[PDB]
This record gives structure tokens, C-alpha cells and sequence, in this order.
């Protein structure tokens, strides 16, 4: 669990926005705590008006592309693997899907060339994904299983990294937000993007007291 | 990181030793490791990087009081799990010292000092001296005042070859320690 | 001795001699080795307007130069020490003898003679 | 700023390095650097001229005096505001002394001695003392001053080998130290 | 929180003002503390007559111009965003809408080029802003919806620094002064702001007693 | 100001320097000023003429006791107001002594002597003691008698001749200090 | 607030008068000891008879005059400002009504060019005063409001340095000296005036001690 | 990274600007202080109105001419690579692609004779360029894909030395300037560039300090 | 910055005037200290009557002259470039238009024959200038937008040398004047001119104390 | 400050008076020490019976003459600058007005040929100077405007030497005397001018002691 204690805007005490090392797959931790800066301003602490903004340094774009397919309940799904590797050069294609990272409420067979199947497990009715591995590059691969009747959506093809829609927290007795970080399967080692909180206090009224940092997520592999 | 606290032409220009190959870089970056070693060990500034820890607590008071090996970070909670516990609870320690107030019971807490600067030149000073000792007073000879020798027929003069006492350092951090 | 008596700041240098082609022959005095050395003296000076010593014999030495010994170098007969001050002259010192303090090998002792000590001498290259 | 206080010069006519440079110029100033946080860490004493502070202020001593952390000047009166006060009040203190008598109690006047302050020069004598020492003392030479008479107890050699008080500095910069 | 202490006018104790560093949208609080100058004039203290005055030293015009619209309540309203960026040189334009600095009772749909669709929140009637960026030079879009029925007028514009109406009070038993200081997130970094604040004190028979100072904000990025 | 009443030649006579260019005049001056505060603080007597000085009173004891912080003046009334007085008092204190007998109470008076011939030879002297300790002797070595420099083989004896008030300039000031009683 | 003590007149203890730094805008407060010259003269203390006096040592004479205006109750005032300031020299004419020192009971809207409205607070009948800003240099212009019936006289037009009409007074239990020290915001910053203080005390039986004292108000800006 | 002392206009301490050596293909960085110069000046340090202007001293003019294309998105497009070098003498074109200096967003594969394919990378709108070498004369080529609708605009054919567009910046607390200084791969070993940089300093009121210095950039090859 | 120590008029310790480098474009600062004459006639330092005067010891009068021209808000204004070159000899015309001096609220398309195109910065009414350079040789050329309504004066086409209106300034307190040095892009190297100072102290009472120097400023290129 | 100690009269310790070099311009300040004269005149020191004559030893008699006019208050006063300067040879008149020794409550405007107009201060009347410099020789032009009733007289016509009517001053506890000695923009380089002090003491009684001494005024050009 990350901890960073942010600078309380009193004009005193490399690069400016601090640094938090994520692995590919991991979903961590992280705390902010707000005390050396709203605790001189004496109001009602935080409130629940935290926005959050994700930006890219550096990318390193994908290799594969990623795939959406859709299938009735109970119906196996049919699906190909050699497609979504546009290459540059020659050279074979050693497709593998990690048992890391496979699916949650279905099963795979891999087939020799580029193909699979996916028998959805039985009585169930949502999406589900697998992370597949074309020749050292990954990609995801979502699949949307339907209750019989007309079509289910289309999700949003989760970015590298994330912070989860409503997981973030904010104790007003101690100043101290939390949320979850999590880093998809896909991110490339070496990349690092920008993460950028935007906080609101509140005064004993009910004015706003606005409070931005930010933060350098670098995807290192080996942890 | 003790490369930019010290630069190794700052050392060799006090010593004034620079040249004579006897006093290689190799070992004058010993000699200046082992000066920063007791440096934050004699006056407690936590020169050294993270090192967290996962130690068992044995709560030791009616009043309540938990005691730890090595001081934590100042700002960051230091959670204690097990023990009866099934909801980990999270205290904030006070800046400097290393006491808190409330199958065992454990803690993990976090050490050390992250940021670069922020070294007082009164410590310096002290390890400058401290290594301008070593680098010309071996363990041999034990010697006695101004330097020199004696014969004293009872005995001899005692703890005088050893260093960071004879010689500054000790009472140049004093003016950083406490009650 | 005392590391804190080395309080002479000095270059030793080397003599590099030939003629000029105009027939006379010049001296050019190159700098090797630059650090903290003692220096004490062992004889009186005569001083002689314009600043250069009036000493005889030329073979007597007149000041001790300890600074920290070096194994690779050898200080020959051709060796001269440049002393700079702050707000006093410079002087040229030729070196006459070494000696390896107690054959310790830690301080190697230069037997000198002052040359010249005037605010117009040639400093090294 | 500080070679403004104590220009380098000053520092090598006192302590004879001068047509006799030992430890370079630069060495000099850390020095220097390191004689302001001995001084001015021993005193308590701080580097501004003529200050006036607000402090809160406790009324430990139950007849009521008040220790201030300053020396108020003499004549002008400290006021009291803060704390159960209907107005502010006008205490004239006692010259060259920091007791007075009689929702936190505040206090605010005037440090300092009126005209020009410098760094009261005497609390400089000792720096440049600490620098002196500092230049012929690198710390390879065993110089031990004792404190105790007896002995060590071991044949240990006495001690007070500290520098800033075998060099006359302490006893310099005590003209300026409460005594309490 | 920034705290101020003043120069209390005594014939004693690099630049004039005291320094304010800034960063755009932050909102921080300022308290400054008059106890060395009016507590010597035994009176009634501080009084509730503070005035304040902003000022540019060093401004750097902005490139990208402010708009403003207006619209109906629960009627969808449109516009452009490709006229407020005269550009002297020849450039491709990144539209961009900060998440950070979107609206703050409706939504936006930053079209394709320089288009934009403002939904406003059904049952609602107010004034909102949102924050467009126009390849880094950033500017405000103000749209005022109305309740059906006839206009609404024409809010002000918000400039780079600062203070609001009224979120200033004084406490007579301490001497300290509390307001607000709130910077746009269109200032610029690098610019110099000047504020001058002038208090009145007050004897027991209720004469005046005038103080003036001045701060240098300083508009600097990351913090 | 230091500039008539101590002459920096009279100094550069005193301790031998006058050929010094080691010693500039600001050096000097950096001593003879440090040294007129270093031994007045010391002896608490201001050295400007006669200076009035206006002050609290605190009474101590059931007897009545008024204890002053200058000896005040040798036949001039010192006079106290306010502090539930109705008219200001005179009281005459005694030669050298600063204790007198009968809305705080206050008192005032005027100490220092007479003319502008300044501090006796006495207070002088000290200074010129302690200045020649300082310029020839920095504190970066310990002595002893004489000037020698020993051993012991333990702890140095220079507890303080190293720079401390060891030529009889301390001690000729306080010929002038006052012991208490 | 300034504290002096007086020389007692004793024969015992740069130039003459002591110092009194000044800031344009500001007023403070003076205090003065006479315990020191007038406790030995056993009397009855202190007296309110003191008599102040200015005159300037250095003026640097103004470059905008000062004017006067008038107008009845309700009804609005118009004026110009240009008529104020001789230039002698070709340049632009930067108009200018600091916040700071507006008016009392009254809006005045400046014009683009030399113009301004004064619209009186209704029900209200008095002088009010604003001071313009005229290129840097600093006037007054002063408008006085009638009770619809006749006519209002015509004001002094206050002084760089003052002191106010009787704000003193005299402690006659602890011998000191309080008055008002007031700058005009026209002082220009580098001059110097000079305040001579004429205190007198008195004898048990009514006679009388004169005691005479001077300070040079100097003029300074930014404290 | 180069670092400059800008000389302090004391009137005290072989041609006038000092130099720079680049090589070609490389972006390095330069830093200049300019604490000598603007610390006296005791005020707000330096601002961010830097200019910069590239003279040629000595060019030695290229050999192949530059050369543009255009096309839509997804389309291959197709060029020639021989009347770019119109060569007064009688020799052979070898053509050469060099693989430090590829395209960006694409991929091109020279034919035996002046031609090349360049097949954009797929869904991809914007500039490609590729620096091929006819014969030890290195050029440039540029293309732009268009998202299909209109066209886009013409670029400026990057120039031998030049300084980007928004990479400078002040730290006013230091008084440093930080700009990048990026070399064509076309620049011809043994030229001379000529750069001026004009910087302003501001007092502690908001005036001006200007100061001009040059720098002469000699190419050189391997470093 | 410049520090000068004046000569104190003691009847004691190649030219007189001391001599001042400046560069063709600089704004420079210098500081005279009077202490050395101010400080033994104790009084209350020095007043803010400077007075200036620059005059030529050496001109080489210039080649290209310069003109003046006019035009209201925001329409576009032309002009030419050529009538302002009397050539004596035979010779051609290379106008050019240095990016360092270029215009401040408008943007100039030269033109191929000493034509050119200045279009005001829209919402803008002033003064504005920029440096051509016929030739090698420089002058300036002058433009005025007027606010649609009448006509702007006419500016005085700045001397190679100056010394600006309202930038000086005396701390009495240290006995140390501030003014600034703006030097013509125009001012051609190897001239020289002569500037006099009469800085006027004061004694206690307000009398004079006048003191005379001169400065020889030589216009260097190159520092 | 010149500091002069005088000869004590004890039969003890090139020409006569000691030197003191002036500036065309200046206005110095002189003091002389009288202590070692009448320190051992156990007295009452000096008094203000101090007495000065000023005579030349070389004259160099002006080229130009000097004059006289008049005008009453508000009216413009003209004049002409020809009739001053009676040439011997054939030459040309390169009518001057310094900027240094300009007007102090008017202005002038120099016409092309000897002429001027003097356009007094609004409000004003009283003398008024200024300092021609018709080829290089100096001379005043003196004029007087008069409060519209009757007529001015005629003011003196201030000489090259002179010693300022009432700013002589003497210390009676240090036997110090101070004066001022101010010399006018016309002496000529060149001239020496001679200065006899008697100064009286006083002994015990009021009885007298006289004292002559003398000083050689050498006015110099470049200090």
C-alpha cells in the first residue's frame, strides 16, 4: 500500500510529481492524507467530491490488437487468434493464453493455429475477458454472454492502467483518502503515465477549498 | 547516495592527503562508509533508505505502552494486526521517538529516510574528522598526548588509538542529541 | 609530523632544457606534482636586491620540504619547487637531496636551496 | 549572507592564515558554515536585527510572574491581549530582565537593543575561536583537556576533547547565556 | 494556509511585499495576524473593513479567447470551440476538456472538431462554466441557463487571481484576519500578481486607524 | 564611540603592533569593540555620561525595601511616583549603595559619573590586557606557565588558557565589580 | 505605535529630532514619555495644553492640483479630472480611482477619458472625499453633499502629514502623551516634515513648565 | 548537456560567442545561468519572454532537394526517389533508406529504382517523414495522411538546426533557462549556425531588464 | 548592473568620467553609491532630484532613416520600406526583419520589395514599433493605432542612448541610487557618449548639498 | 567634506593657505577643526561671530555678459539671448540651455536663433534663474515674476565663489566650525580664488580671541 503525505501549502517545505512503482497485473493500494493541509483550515474536513485523470508520458504502443466478440447463454463460442497480430516481419506465431490471467466463469481450449473456444459456464449471463499472449505481446480478449432475449452492450475495453469507478473512501476524522490502483495485464514495461487527484475541502459553511497533485505511475516489471 | 553528501575531492583536500597512492579510492570510500555508519547511529537521523519491518509487539503497560525497535517514518500509520484483532487498526506515531499508545500480536511499520538533502554541516564536520583519523592512525602504537609516546613503567595510557572520540566527531554531534 | 603543519601549498616541477637557436639556452620549469608540504628553515638568507639569495657554496641546503612520499616518482637532480603565498613574493626553490623520512616510506623530506624570491619570476607551464 | 556577517578575510588575519594558506578558501567557508550552527545553537539566540514577537505566554508559578523568551527593551511597555482580558494591558518591564507579574494569554514587544545590530560582535569572537581551532585541529592529533579531577576510572586518557571549549569559545559566547 | 505576520509600525522590524506562491486552481485560505500592530492601540480591535485590490505586475496576455452563451432550462445547447484560437502561426488543434475543470451540473461532449454538446442537468437553473484547452493555452466557456422565462445577465468572467466576495472576517479577540485566496486555472505560469489589503482598527471611541500591506502572488506551476 | 576615548594608536602602542599589516584598522576596531561590551556587560556600568533611567519598583520584605538596578547617583534625590502615591517623593540614597527604605510603582534617577572624562584607567587597562590576549594569541593551541607546551601523558591542564580571561585583564575589572552582601 | 522618551533636561542624557518612518496611507499612533523630565518637578503632572506644528524641510512640490466640487442631496454629480494635471511634457493620461482610497458614501464610475459620476448615497448630506491617481501622481478631489436648502462651505483640503483635531490626551497618573500621526495618501515617498511637540506641565499652585521636542516624519514607502 | 555562464555586465571578466558542437540526428540540452546577471538586480527575477533567432555563418548547400506527398487514410501511397537528385556530374544513385531515420506511423520499402511504398500504419491521420540518402546526400520527405475528409495543411520541412517549439522554461528561484536544441539529419558536417537568445529580467515593480548573447553552433561529425 | 563609488570631494584619492560598456539592444541597471560623500555631512542622505543629460562625443551618423505612420483600431495597415535608404552608391536592398526586434501587439508580413504588412493586434489601441534593417544598417519605424474615434499623438523615436523616465531611485538609508540604462537597437558600435549626474544630498535642516559626475557610455557590440 | 585642522599658534607646527578643489557646479561642505587653537583657551569655545571674504587671484573675465528681465505672475515672458555674447572674431552662436542648471519654477524653450520663452509657474512669483551656453562660455539669465501689484527688485547676480548667507555653524563642546562653499556653473576652469576665515572665541569672562586663516579655492574641471 502506497502512502503519500502531500504539501500543505504554507511556502516552505527529481522531477515534481512523486513516483509509485507498479507491476503488470497487480492491483494495489493507495493512501493520501490530507492533514497537513486541511487541518489548519478548521471546517469539516473532506468530502466525497474527489476526481481523478489518467494521461500518458510515454506509451510504447501496442503490438496486438484487442478483440470483442459476443454469444447467447449456454452456447459455446467460437473465436480466432491470428487476426489481431498485424506483424511487420515474418516470424511464427506462438499464441498462449496465461493461466494467470484466464478466464472466470468460461474455459479455453487453445487451439493449434490461432484458435479457441469458449464454453460459458453454465447458468451465467454477463462479460467475461482473457488475456491473451501473441508472441510475447499481450492483448485482451472480452467476450458478453446474453440472457437468450436481444443483446448485451459493449464494455469498455479496460486500459492499462485504472483507478476503479467506486472503490475511494475518505475518513474526514483523519484526512486520509484512499483508492484503488489497478494496472491491466497489457501494460509494456518501461512506460509511465500521470495520474492527477483533484480534492475539495469544505469550510464550516460549506465553501470549497480545492487541492490538486500528481503522480508518476511507472510500469516496471520484477515488482 | 552519500556521493553527493561527500564528494570524495571535499575529503581529500581535508586529509590533505591526495597524493599518495596509498590512500586508494576503494578504501577511502570505506573509510567514508563507515563514517556515515556511525554517524546516524550515534545521533539517530536514519541515513539508510527504507528497510520495513514486520516485528511482533508485546504490550507492555496498563497505561498502554508499545515500544519499537527502530522509529518509524513520522506521518505514516503504523498498523497492528492479529492478536484477537479482526479489523487491523492504524496509529500515528510521534516525530523522533519510537513510543505508541494503544495467535499475537504484530506490527509493520515503515523506517529510514527517503529525500536526499537535509544534512547539517555540523555533522560533516564530524565525519570529515572522523575519517581524517583512520586514514593516518591504525590500530598499532598506541600513542599518548600531542602525539607521542610514552614509557610509563606502571602501565599505559589507554583508549587512545580508538577513533571518533579521541578526535572530534563524539562531541561534534553532541549538540544534536537530547534528555 | 603533524598533518595539520603541512601547511605549504607547492608544486613540484621538472626542468625541460634546450638552446634556442639564436644560441643561448633556455630553461622551461613544468609542474608534475601539486600538494601540501612543511617547509622550515636551516639557514639565514641573503637577500640582495631583486630579491635572489647570495649564497656561496650553492650546495648547502637551505629549508626542508616534507611532503606525502610517492613511490612512482623519482625526484631527481633536476627537480625545483614553485611555493606560491598569498600576499608574499613567490620563490623558486631547487631541489639538492631527498630522504625517506626513516625509510617508513610515508613522508619523503626535500633538501633545498631558495633560488629567488621576487614578484617577477617565471611561473610554471 | 554569512560572508557578509564575517568576510573571509577577517577570518584569515585572525587565525594567521594568511601568506600561509593552509585549508583552501573553500574548506574556509565550510567552516564557516558549520561555526554558525555551534553558535547561535548554543546561545538560543537568533539572526534578524531588533525584533518585535507575538508568543503565547503560561502562567506557571501561581502568584503570577511571567518568563518571557526575550529581553524587552527598556522603557517600552509589553501589552497582554488574548485570554480573560477586557483590553489589551501596559506592563513596563524590569530593565534587562525577562519577569513580569500581574483564549490563550498572548504577549508581544520589542527584543533587541534599539540601534544597529550586527551579531553583537563578541558573540563572533568565539566563531572565529571555533574557526582558528578548526584549522590547525583536522583530527588526527590526540589534544584531550580534562574536566573531572579523579580520573577516568579505566586507564582511559580524562577527557573533554571537543573543541568550541578547549578553543575559548563556550566561555566567550556564555556573556550571552541565561543562566536560568 | 498561508500565515502572515505584520510589520507592527514600530521604527523596526528582498523585494517590498511578502511572497505568495500559487498554483492554478488551487483555492487556499489566508490568515494574517495583526496582533503586533493593533494590539498596542487599545481599542476595540479589528473591524469588518478590509478592502482588497488586484493588480498585474507581469500578466502574459492568454492566446486562446473566453466565450459566452446562454440557454433555456432543459434544452440541449451547442456551439463551437474553433474561433476563440487565433493562431498567428499554422498548427493542428488539440480540443481538450480537463476532466478536472468540466461543468458542475450537466455534461459535455467534445465532438470532432472544435464541436461541443452542453446537456444540462434536467431541473436546474443556474450558471456553469467548464474549462476548454486549446493546445496547452487554456480558457473558460461560461453558459448561463435560464428558467424558461426571460434572461439571465452575464456573469463576470473570472480573472487569474482572486479573492471572493465575501468569505473574509476578522477576529477582534485575537487580531487575525481570515480570507480566501482562489487562483483560475487559466493563469499562467511564470506570472506575478500584486495584492494590497487595507485594514481599519479602531479606538474605543470608534476613530480610525488605517494599515497597509501588500503580497506578490506569484502564479508558479506545481505548487 | 570607542574613538576618542580608547585611540586605536594607543592600542597598536600597547601590544607592539604597529608594524603589523596583519592587524588592518578594521580588525582592530572588530577588537577594540568587542571588548568594550565583553568587559562592561561583565561590570555592568554604562560608560556615556550621566543617563536617566526610569523603571519598575517592587517592595520585598515586611520592612520595606526598594533595591535599584544602578547605584544611582552620590547626593541627587531619586524620586518615586505613581503606584498610590499622591505627590512623587525625594529619597537621598547612600554613597555606592543602590538600596532605599520608605499602577505599579515607579522610580527614577541618573547614574553615570559626572563629566565626559570616561571610564578610569582601571577599566582601561583591562581592555588593552584582553585585546593583546587576543591578537597574538587565536585559540587554536592549549599552553601553559610561561607559554610551554606539555604533555601530561593524561588531560591537558587548559582548562582555560587556551582563550579564556587569563591575562589579568578579567581580574583588573573586577577590582571595580562589587561584591554582594 | 511609536514610543519616545523625552530627554529629561538634566544636562546630563544624527540630527536633532529622533525619527518617525511613515507609509502613505497609513494612520498610527504616538506615545511619549514625560515621566522622565516631568516626575522631579512635583506638581499636578501633566496638562492638556499641547500644541503641535508641521512645516517641511523637503516638499518636492505636486504635480496634480486638487479641486473641489458640490451638489445637492439625490441629485448626481458629473465632473472631470484632466482640468488637474499641467502636463509639461506630451504623454498619456492613465486615469486611475484606486479601491483603496475611493469614496465614503458615494459610487464614482472613472470614464474612459477624464470623466467620472458620483452618485450620492441616498439620504445623506456631508463632505466625501476620493483620491484619483493621475499618471502615478496622487491628488484629491473633494465633493461636498447639501440638504437641498442652501449650501455647503468649503473644506481644508487635507495635508500630506497631519495630526487629527483631538484625538489626544494625557495621562496625568503615569506621565504620557498619546496623539494620532496621520499621511495623507498623497505624501510623496523621500520627503521629510517635521513635528515640533509643545507639552507644558503645571505646579501645585497653577503655574506653569514648558517643554519642547521635535521628530522628523520622513515620508517613506513600502513601511 | 551544455551549461553557460552568461558573462554579468561588470565591465570585467577567441572570436565573440562561445560554442556549441552537435552532431547530426542528435536533440541535446543546454542550460544557461544567468545568476551572475539578474542576482544583483535584486526583484523578480527572470521571466518567461525569451526569443531566439538561427543564423547561418557558413552552409555549404545541400545536394538532393526535399520533397512532399499527400494521401488519405488507409490508402498506400507511392512515390518516386530520382528527381530528387539532379546531379551535374555522371554518376550512380544509390538510393538508401537508413534505419535510424525511418518513418514514424508507416513502413516504406525502397524499389530497386528511386521508389518506395509507403503503406501508412493503420487508423492513423496526421505526418510522416523519412530521411533517405542519395548517394552520401541525406534528405528529407515528407507525407501527410488525411482523416479522409478534406486535406491537411503543409508542414515547414524541418530546417538544419533549429530550437522546438515549447520545451523552454525559467526556474525564477535559480535564475536558469532550460531550452533543447535538436539537429536535422540532413545538417552537413563542418557548417556554422549562428544562435541568439534575448531574455528579460523584471524588477521588483514589473519593469524591464533585457540581455542579448549568441552562441555559434558548429556541426561536427562524431561528436 | 553597474556599481560605481563616487569620489568623495576630500581633496584626496585615463579620463575623468569613468567609462560604461553597453551592447546594442541591452536594458541595463547601475548603481551609484554616494556614501563616500553623503555620509560625513550627517543629515538626512539623498532626495529624488536627479537630474540627467546625454550627449554625443562621437555620432557616426546613421545611413537609414526612420519614419512614422498611422492608422485606427484593427484595420490593417501598409506601408514601404525603401524611401528610407538614401544610397549613395550602387548597391541592393536586403530588407530584413530581426526576430529579436520584431513589433510588441502586432504581427509584420515583410514583403518580397520593401513591402510590409502590419496588422494590429485586434482589441488593441497604443503605440507600436519595429527594428527593420536596410542593408546591415538599422533603424526603426513607428506605428500608432488610434481608438476609432480621433488621432494619436506622435511619439519621440527613442535615441540611441537613454535613461528612462520614472525607473530612478535613493535608499537614504545606504546612500546608494538606482537608475537604468536602455540602449537603441540602432546605436552603432565604436560611438561614445557622455552622461552627467547631479545627485543633490541634504543636510539637517533641508538645505542643498549638490555633487556633478559623468559617465562615458561606449557602444560595444559583443558585450 | 573637506576637514581642515588649524595651525594652533604655538611658535610650532608651498604658499600661504591650504588648497580646495572645487567642481563647476557643486555645492561642498567645509569643516574646520579649531581645537588645537582653542582647546588650551580654557573658555566658552567659539561663537557664531564668524566672518568671510572672498577675493580673486585669477579672474579669466567672462566672454558672455549676463542679464536681468521681468514679467508679472501668469504672463509669458520672452526674450532674446543675442545681445549677450559681443563677439571679437566671425563665428557661429550655438545657443545652449543645460538641462542641469534649467529653471526651477518655469520652462524654456530655446528658438532656433537667441530666443526663448519663459513661461512661469502657474501660481507663482518670486526670482527665478537659468544657465545659458552661448559657444561653450556660461553665463545666467536672471528673472523675476511679481504677484501682479507693483514690481520686483533686483536680485544680486550670484558670483562664480561664494559662500552661503546663513549656513555657517559652530559647536562650541568640540570647537568645530562648519560652512558651506558653493560654486556657480559659470566660474572658469582654471581661476584660484582666495577665502580668509576670522573666526572669534570667547574666554571665561566674554572677553575676545580672534583668528584669521586663509584658503586657496582652485576651480577645477573633471572634479
Amino acid at each position: 500500500m502506497y502512502f503519500f503525505s502531500v504539501d500543505p501549502r504554507n511556502g516552505a517545505s527529481s522531477c515534481c510529481c512523486e513516483s509509485i512503482s507498479a507491476r503488470p497485473g497487480e492491483v494495489n493500494g493507495v493512501m493520501v492524507s490530507y492533514a497537513a493541509w486541511s487541518a489548519p483550515l478548521r471546517g469539516h474536513g473532506l468530502t466525497n467530491k474527489t476526481t481523478f485523470e489518467i494521461d500518458g508520458v510515454s506509451v510504447t504502443p501496442p503490438k496486438v490488437s484487442n478483440a470483442f466478440g459476443r454469444t447467447k447463454v449456454g452456447v459455446v463460442f467460437e473465436g480466432t487468434l491470428s487476426d489481431l497480430f498485424p506483424n511487420p516481419e515474418g516470424e511464427q506465431v506462438e499464441y498462449e493464453i496465461s493461466e494467470l490471467n484466464g478466464p472466470s466463469n468460461g474455459v479455453v481450449e487453445l487451439g493449434a493455429n490461432g484458435a479457441f473456444t469458449y464454453t460459458p459456464g453454465a447458468l451465467f449471463t454477463g462479460v467475461d475477458r482473457f488475456w491473451f499472449s501473441i508472441n510475447g505481446n499481450i492483448g485482451e480478449y472480452v467476450i458478453s454472454v446474453d440472457p437468450t432475449t436481444s443483446e448485451l452492450p459493449q464494455p469498455p475495453f479496460t486500459t492499462p492502467v485504472y483507478v476503479p469507478a467506486a472503490r475511494r473512501s475518505v475518513d474526514p476524522r483523519t484526512h486520509v483518502l484512499k483508492f484503488v490502483l489497478g494496472v491491466s495485464p497489457a501494460a509494456i514495461p518501461g512506460d509511465v503515465y500521470r495520474l492527477t487527484v483533484r480534492q475539495v475541502a469544505i469550510d464550516c459553511d460549506g465553501n470549497e477549498f480545492v487541492h490538486i497533485s500528481c503522480y508518476d505511475i511507472s510500469i516496471g516489471s520484477c515488482g | 547516495n552519500l556521493d553527493t553528501l561527500l564528494p570524495l575531492q571535499t575529503i581529500r583536500e581535508h586529509a590533505k592527503c591526495d597524493d599518495n597512492p596509498r590512500v586508494t579510492d576503494d578504501l577511502l570510500k570505506l573509510y567514508r562508509e563507515a563514517a556515515f555508519e556511525a554517524a546516524e547511529l550515534y545521533t539517530g537521523l536514519s541515513f539508510t533508505p527504507e528497510k520495513t519491518i514486520v516485528e511482533p509487539i508485546r504490550l507492555k503497560g496498563r497505561r498502554g505502552k508499545i515500544i519499537l525497535s527502530a522509529t518509524p517514518i513520522a506521518g505514516r500509520p503504523v498498523v497492528f494486526y492479529g492478536g484477537g484483532l479482526g479489523s487491523p487498526l492504524e496509529l500515528i506515531p510521534r516525530p523522533g521517538s519510537n513510543v505508541l499508545f494503544f495467535s499475537q500480536l504484530m506490527a509493520t511499520y515503515v523506517t529510514g529516510r527517503r529525500c536526499e538533502n537535509s544534512v547539517p554541516a555540523g555533522i560533516i564536520i564530524g565525519i570529515l574528522k572522523l575519517i581524517a583519523w583512520n586514514i593516518n592512525n591504525p590500530g598499532d602504537e598506541v600513542m599518548s598526548v600531542r602525539n607521542t609516546l610514552n614509557a610509563n613503567a606502571q602501565g599505559l595510557i589507554g583508549g587512545t588509538n580508538n577513533g571518533a572520540v579521541i578526535s572530534g566527531a563524539q562531541d561534534e554531534w553532541f549538540r544534536y542529541r537530547r534528555v | 609530523m603533524r598533518t595539520a603543519d603541512r601547511k605549504h601549498r607547492v608544486i613540484v616541477c621538472s626542468q625541460q632544457s634546450d638552446v634556442d637557436d639564436e644560441g643561448r639556452l633556455l630553461i622551461t620549469r613544468a609542474g608534475v606534482i601539486q600538494g601540501w608540504a612543511a617547509i622550515a628553515p636551516v639557514k639565514a638568507i641573503r637577500f640582495s636586491q631583486d630579491g635572489v639569495s647570495m649564497q656561496k657554496d650553492t650546495m648547502q641546503p637551505t629549508h626542508d620540504i616534507t611532503m606525502n612520499y610517492n613511490p612512482d616518482v623519482n625526484v631527481s637532480v633536476s627537480a625545483w619547487v614553485y611555493e606560491h603565498r598569498l600576499k608574499s613574493p613567490p620563490r623558486w626553490f631547487k631541489v639538492l637531496s631527498v630522504v625517506n623520512v626513516d625509510e617508513c616510506s610515508r613522508y619523503m623530506k626535500i633538501r633545498c636551496r631558495l633560488v629567488e624570491t621576487s614578484d617577477d619570476v617565471t611561473p610554471p607551464v
